[PDB]
């Protein structure tokens, strides 16, 4: 019957998991990795990228 | 030859690259050094800096 205490833990865990999983979004950029963008592109467009 | 104002040969070459999922074949001419283990060191394994 301890579902009320479990709900808080589940909600916190799922919110944190969503936040950590959000790092894979491209957000319109060519790649989601900063190092690749810096290596393959010059600063002038890397700034907006 | 009387066409002294009409264009010039414009031979074009185009390449295709940037997959990086498979092991690389054509790699740049950069020197290689020994690896250091058990230290917070900057690694550049095949471009994954």
């Amino acid at each position: 019957a301890l579902g009320k205490l479990q709900d808080v833990v589940n909600h916190n865990a799922q919110a944190l998991n969503t936040l950590v999983k959000q790092l894979s979004s491209k957000f319109g950029a060519i790649s989601s990795v900063l190092n690749d963008i810096f290596s393959r592109l010059d600063p002038p467009e890397a700034e907006v990228q | 030859p009387t066409y002294g104002v009409g264009h010039q040969p414009y031979r074009v070459v185009v390449l295709s690259f940037e997959l990086l999922h498979a092991p690389a074949t054509v790699c740049g001419p950069k020197k290689s050094t020994n690896l250091v283990k058990n230290k917070c060191v900057n690694f550049n394994f095949n471009g994954l800096k």
